């Protein structure tokens, strides 16, 4: 159940960038697909998390209405588009799957917000770098 | 219906959920006390329209089919409405697949959140099973 990831890079405050993140996993799902970020001194927050079927999204106060999270076209593929950037959203981005297909409704939002229970399946990083 | 702790246990016992893919009956038993606090026409229609169904409240939108839900699986191949039976044969055998479709019975967060690791031998001490 392999991530792949997209984009990121250096971008000016203000700006916006497109991370991308495909799951290869090819079975059934993701579930969940989100992205979680991390500063040096930091420990590993949540960010922003979709629901594969049914699009719901959840993001954290500290990107709520500036990213966007969504899927794109492509099978297992979501994005996120982070506008108004900050130095403060500098930090390595990495995405994540919950892996597992949940029998009564389930919100990713819980899972992302949790320090990540239920995200089995994570991707290598992407590094972001919003220079002041 | 509305089953009784006992009741429930009894009828899981006997539709084979006692220690299924390593799960102990109490196991079950406590899914359902917090998924449809064992009544069996519980429904939760939620946000992103799909619908959960009877004493095990499963998701219209993967297991069963519901005419209510666009983009909806019918994983378990089966009506929604099979879940709300009187009988619990529909869900219990829905049940079986969903957990032993590799999923595990983390596929109900309650479970995780209420029964994971919690003495639940306790849902069944005092029955006649």
């Amino acid at each position: 159940v392999q991530l792949v990831e997209s984009g990121g890079g250096s971008v000016q405050a203000g700006g916006s960038l497109r991370l991308s993140c495909t799951a290869s996993g090819y079975t059934i799902g993701p579930y969940c697909m989100g992205w979680f970020r991390q500063a040096p001194g930091g420990e590993r927050e949540a960010v922003a998390a979709i629901n594969m079927g049914g699009g719901i999204t959840y993001y954290a106060d500290s990107v709520k209405g500036r990213f966007t999270i969504s899927r794109d076209n492509a099978k297992n593929t979501v994005t996120l588009q982070m506008n108004s950037l900050k130095p403060e959203d500098t930090a390595m981005y990495y995405c994540a799957a919950d892996s597992t297909i949940y029998a009564s409704y389930y919100e990713c939002g819980h899972g992302l917000s949790t320090g990540g229970y239920g995200y089995d399946s994570w991707g290598q990083g992407t590094q972001v770098t919003v220079s002041s | 219906k509305v089953f009784g702790r006992c009741e429930l246990a009894a009828a899981m016992k006997r539709h084979g959920l006692d220690n299924y893919r390593g799960y102990s009956l109490g196991n079950w038993v406590c899914a359902a006390k917090f998924e449809s606090n064992f009544n069996t026409q519980a429904t939760n229609r939620n946000t992103d329209g799909s619908t959960d169904y009877g004493i095990l409240q499963i998701n219209s939108r993967w297991w069963c089919n519901d005419g209510r839900t666009p983009g909806s699986r019918n994983l378990c191949n089966i009506p929604c409405s099979a879940l709300l039976s009187s009988d619990i044969t529909a869900s219990v055998n829905c049940a079986k697949k969903i957990v032993s479709d590799g999923n595990g019975m983390n596929a109900w967060v309650a479970w995780r959140n209420r029964c994971k690791g919690t003495d639940v031998q306790a849902w069944i001490r005092g029955c006649r099973l």
